């Protein structure tokens, strides 16, 4: 198992930029598919992007695409999500999952997930 | 075009804090892997830290823990927070970055190095 | 003639859209050549389909069996430093050696009291990204192979150490070796033989430092 | 990746005693798969290793193109973990790895363990199932990027469920472009066959295709 | 034919003085080939050139690229008695037994309670020269291939277990393939195929046994 | 150094069956060549049938050939001897032996030895 | 990280023989280079031979070439050298000397360096 | 034109040293490897002690740190120091070297062996 | 299971000093019981002085008691023996012995040896 | 967590002797309280005797008290039972069994079970 | 009135020490000098008990920690070390390595205590680990035999006042020291030649001789 902490969530001007981390604590962080889920509010979880144990695999929703980037450092068990050019569309609390299967982007695969953190976009 | 240019810099104290910064103005496209180096007197030059565009960062051993880089994307700038400064850390600070300018037609890097900062830290 | 590819093309998903469309390229015994390119533009989905992973949908794709890879992601088994390094293969002190120092080891590996025989757990949390991406390139370097394929090795590492790793490894201690790299540095592309510059599963430019210099 | 090619080939274990292998013939061609049936005793994994040159022909000729990975009959684990054990001295890459873990059916019990791929394996650390063992040594097997894949009885020591999801998704999905050769004996393998050799007492009692099988 | 070197001249240091100077010979499938010479007459570095670990200055190498190659200085690695001797490569266990017998370890490991599963250190600080160099050559002929570079493996051993080996490994269980023994024992030279004599980088002989005889 | 206990030796009608087992205590079963060797009452020891350490070699007398099975269990440590269509002839003291030594049908190459099982075929 | 002592030295005259051990006390023995070094009185500290970390490579100084030889035994952590027909010019204090960075016969490369023995060759 | 000749050999309480000296005589253009071997009665001729030219040396695991094999190049003379012995030692000493001779055209090899000494170690 | 070699040995005037020097090569150096003995011209091996493996005890003969100093160094597996004031007495092959039980001067006691070193006190 | 496997039953005339082996495969032998318990025809699993993991620790049914004996060997993995001066009600199928819990001699805590040999008297 | 001897003389096989006297108040250090063989360490034995007196009678509460003048370590780590069998307090155990000069070394480390031991330290780094083992045990007696034989003068000094003098000032203690440096600090000093007394008082008194 691994227990999920993020961080980095807060209001933003339209454009603007965030950036969110997640902390994992337990062992062979390296074996889990991490990946960002958005959940809007009435909507449910969607997928944003998805980091392979290795690094070497990352795939966004169509909509974040060429916006948000996913990156991970095994050494300090983190993983971030890079927001630039927000909209007020990516308003939704942003959860980080970990998946113990490989390459899925559908959240139904992810076991492990953390508390969640809001981010607002105001036009 | 495209200049670099470092600030922070001093004389201080053994124990002390300091925040060096690198901001990257010109016609800049992108930059990917900003970090920063030293060379104290006579010494050649290596590495304090370095910071890849998505924000993975490496250290030295000697600086690991005390001194933090980071970087703003947004300003084009990159941070050494050097703390806990100790008789050691005596160098020339020099920034480099990874720079695409936008007059290249494809997202091709050269590497641009900053003028260098004098951090001297006394015993007393 | 080692490696030679024709009107190449593959998809990841069937029916989707192709990682890599209508590929061309000719590099010839000990040759260097660079692939360049954007973020998801099909650089190490080209060197995944050398190694077998991927295959064709059209095309075809001609080269001699003795590949050894360097991953952009480095990875370190249980084990000391010497059991990394020389992994499967043999023994050779000079080859050893020779390879520590071109891929700037030495330093490091002196450090420890154990040296070589220091224990590393599975990722090499003990060690510096930088240290790990140097141990994960000596590995592969001190594989003998016929073909070289460097994705961005140099990723996580310093500018100072790359300019001295590209010049004494990729260029002296691995000259008269075909190998590909992949960068999107001019420094390292002024050394290259032919460039390949991948832009979106396209090739957007194929030819010589002087032929990419004229554009 | 391979042509495998037998003509007349008999060979002995012994100078002088009964042969174990008499007057074999057959030719793969690159990419097939080739069920090897037959009797225990029958000869099955002796002209496996004949093919490694561990067993010298008395008269007949041999023809492949190396670069063969072989899969015993016989599970066997090196002290390690489980990561060790399968990539053993081959390169790491993570889509090809966990690729092959997902074929082999080890992912589920491999996530059982907190440690993951890295438990360490043999007495020190832990020990397996006769299933978990097998897996573990097909995984390793398939791992290895070779032309041709010799695959001796590697379903002998598994469940039907788990056999059904390995053969299905790992002998014939994963490694559908590879020349290999399977010692079976079940129908609902030899069904997915490109050509049949059956043995018998060191004899080839039947070569062909699966509908030439059906027609008898 | 199997290995062929023609007008072969290589050296270390550029502007100095060549390792090998002029070798020409030819090796026939499944040949013994004997290499002699006095200490640091270059039959190492003849075998590194094999390698490609020396390259030629002038002149052409041919061979088949299957080589195992056995040190003259022993080398072993953290791990059990069969993990060093299984080097990456697939378990047999009457290829294992069968090159545990003819490499003269069988005693030795069955002298232990846990056999083959003995740990042992880096450079085999734990066993004798003898024992090291008889688990060094057992590793290189348990690896299948077309060439056996054998550099001085017995130089370690007693001429009893020598012998032992010589008969039942080298000449018997690698009957039929193509081999090169570093040696300069008239014992091992009757039963060569060909023979190399180098002294000072140079070829003083090379020939059958009998044309050896006849000088 | 291995010791062995055999049983599931005793009295049984002609044309019968009889399954004989064998643990062993020490360390390093698989390096051993186990085999099974029958004493008949002023007879020598004859070799029945081995099995090599991995278990990929069988090897059986003439006399037992297709009506006796060897088979092992590195695992549980055991050697088992499925005696089937026992013949009068098979009556003697069954041992099981250990040997160090690579593929040797010879009880000469057998270093350690069990006490044995007495079988008896009747009518 | 190696503390090496050498033994053997003494009183010989010309012509005569004269073997000279060093022995190393620390971890990775086989990692370093063992050299053999001599200083003349007056003189700076010249080569003499060396060997690599395996026994591999064997240099010799050109003056002692033929008549001196090094050898190494890494069970036993020791390197020796084997003076034979000695002149009266090979009067000196030779060291043992340990690098860490592989293949220099330059002395400036040695780190770890014994307390020396000293050689005396009668011309008498 | 070359003989090997031992001698120290003798009867010893157990306990004493003794020490054994091989030397080769004749036309040696060079000598390459030098050993000790002992065979007792009724058993085979087995290693004690061998030593290189350069001067390194093997053991047998029974006679290691209580043996010193040793050299001498100029005398061409071989020795075995025998310390702390025991009745087990009691044996025939053989010493063996592989000699170049003289008429040898290149620096090629053969195997010589001594006569003998006798060694007896009473309690 | 220790190889052992002597240094420091030569040609001294009366009253003058020599330091002896033993480095061992092998496993648990601190379980031996470290020793040094010397034999005179036609005598028998005479205990000098002996070390505990921790150090904590020194035994010397009451010949050379005041004037000899046994040392020992476990982090560098060496036993020295510092010769002050010496006498033409002490002209002997001095050796240097391990011993793998507890406390015995006497040489019987020993059972690994060196070389020895010539010590020659003139005057 | 551990498989095991008895041996030694048969059939024996009335005052008579028999011994019963029972050897474990599996990791901290040690750790079990090992004990044999017989079930005869148209009877429930009834405990005869208990050995703890040390051996300290030895429990015998009333019925067999001074004529049976428990023993144990951690280095062989076996447990033993020594049966003297037999009597017709000892016939009956010895199960051997291991409990993972501290000392109980109910077959209720015993988790790990054998094959059974049966024995005649 | 924690330590007292009363003409006590004993053999191990010459007496290694005779008709030996003192009496070491609670709270008090009693410094122990003399020449190499003396009888130093065979006092401090039969203070244990390892060394039987032939005559005499030595009282005392059974409460000892002893530290060797031979360090000695233990195969695991360097908490392990100085932990032994004794519970682990953090206040405790911190205080002792801050008196023992082994924070500094302990912090070099990326593992610090956790560092498993047979890495081998400096002979000081092993004195320090032995006598922070001795210091952490709680008793009423601490005989401390000879501690500062491989540390150098300024580690050695620092040890001495803040650990000895300091740490563990209210405790009676025996330490095995023949430095003026250590004797002018000492409630009481025995002075020990040949397996006699040749000395026994204040350092006032030791000073006016
Ligand atoms: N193993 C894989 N399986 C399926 N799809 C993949 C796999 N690897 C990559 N892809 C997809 O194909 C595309 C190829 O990207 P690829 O990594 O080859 O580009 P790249 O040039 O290597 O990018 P980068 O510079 O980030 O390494 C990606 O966008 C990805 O979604
Ligand atoms: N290495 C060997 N040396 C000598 N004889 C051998 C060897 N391997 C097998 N044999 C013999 O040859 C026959 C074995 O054939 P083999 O084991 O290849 O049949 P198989 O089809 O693999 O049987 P199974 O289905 O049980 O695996 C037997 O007579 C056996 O004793
Ligand atoms: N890796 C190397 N780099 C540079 N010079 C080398 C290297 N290896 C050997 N040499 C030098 O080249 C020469 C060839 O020596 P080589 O190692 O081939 O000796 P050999 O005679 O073949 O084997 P040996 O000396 O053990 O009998 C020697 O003079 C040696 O100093
Ligand atoms: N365990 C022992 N058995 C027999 N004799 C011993 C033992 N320990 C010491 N001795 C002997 O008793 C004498 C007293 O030595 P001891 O170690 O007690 O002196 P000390 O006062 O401690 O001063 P130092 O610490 O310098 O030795 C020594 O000469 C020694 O040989
Ligand atoms: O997931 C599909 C799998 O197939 C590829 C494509 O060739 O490579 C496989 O083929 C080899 C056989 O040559 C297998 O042994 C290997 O494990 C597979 O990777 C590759 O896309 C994929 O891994
Ligand atoms: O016991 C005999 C042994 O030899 C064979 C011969 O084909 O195979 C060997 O082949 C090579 C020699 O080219 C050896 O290096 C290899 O280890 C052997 O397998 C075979 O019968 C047996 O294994
Ligand atoms: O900070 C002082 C230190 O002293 C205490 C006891 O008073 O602990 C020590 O206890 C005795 C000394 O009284 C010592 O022998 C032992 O080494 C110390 O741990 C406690 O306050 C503090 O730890
Ligand atoms: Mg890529
Ligand atoms: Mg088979
Ligand atoms: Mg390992
Ligand atoms: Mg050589
Ligand atoms: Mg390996
Ligand atoms: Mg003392
Ligand atoms: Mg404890």
């Amino acid at each position: 198992q691994v227990q999920l902490q993020e961080s980095g969530g807060g209001l933003v001007q339209a454009g603007g930029s965030l950036r969110l981390s997640c902390t994992a604590s337990g062992r062979a962080f390296s074996w889990y598919v991490m990946g960002w889920f958005r959940q809007a509010p009435g909507k449910e979880r969607e997928f944003v992007a998805t980091v392979s144990g290795n690094g070497s695999r990352r795939d966004y929703a169509d909509s974040v695409k060429g916006r948000f980037t996913i990156s991970r450092d095994n050494a300090k068990n983190t993983v971030y999500l890079q927001m630039n050019s927000l909209k007020p569309e990516d308003t939704a609390v942003y959860y980080c999952a970990a998946s113990s299967t490989y390459y899925y982007t559908d959240p139904e695969k992810y076991d492990y997930w953390g508390q969640g953190t809001q981010v607002t976009v105001s036009s | 075009q495209v200049q670099l240019q470092e600030s922070g810099g001093g004389l201080v104290q053994a124990g002390s804090s300091l925040r060096l910064a690198c901001a990257a103005t010109g016609s800049i496209r992108s930059i990917n892997n900003m970090g920063w180096y030293r060379q104290a007197p006579g010494k050649q030059r290596g590495m304090v830290a370095i910071i890849t565009r998505v924000g993975n960062t490496d250290y030295a051993d000697s600086v690991k823990g005390r001194f933090t880089i980071s970087r703003d994307n947004a300003k084009n700038t990159v941070y050494l927070q050097m703390n806990s400064l100790k008789p050691e850390d005596t160098a020339t600070y020099y920034c480099h970055a990874e720079i695409t300018e936008q007059s290249r037609p494809f997202y091709l890097t050269d590497d641009y190095w900053g003028q260098g900062t004098q951090v001297t830290v006394s015993s007393a | 003639t080692e490696v030679v590819m024709e009107n190449v093309t593959a998809f990841w998903e069937e029916g989707g859209t192709p990682v890599l469309k209508d590929i061309n390229f000719k590099i010839e015994r000990g040759q260097l050549l660079a692939v360049a390119g954007s973020t998801g533009a099909g650089k190490t989905s080209l060197l995944m389909m050398i190694m077998g992973e991927l295959e064709p949908s059209e095309g075809k794709i001609k080269h001699s069996g003795r590949i050894s890879f360097c991953s952009q992601f480095s990875w370190i088994m249980p084990g000391t430093i010497k059991e990394n390094i020389i992994f499967g293969v043999s023994y050779d002190e000079y080859r050893y050696r020779s390879v520590i120092k071109a891929c700037q080891l030495e330093e490091d590996i002196s450090k420890f009291a154990e040296k070589d025989n220091i224990v590393l757990g599975e990722g090499g949390i003990t060690l510096s990204g930088g240290q790990r991406a140097r141990i994960s390139l000596a590995r592969a370097v001190y594989k003998d192979a016929d073909l070289y394929l460097l994705d961005s090795p140099f990723g996580y590492l310093d500018v100072l150490t790359e300019k001295e790793i590209f010049e004494s490894c990729v260029c002296k201690l691995m000259a008269n070796k075909t190998r590909i790299l992949v960068t999107s540095k001019m420094e390292h592309l002024k050394k290259a033989d032919k460039i390949l510059i991948l832009h979106e599963g396209s090739s957007y430019f194929y030819g010589t430092f002087s032929e990419l210099q004229n554009l």
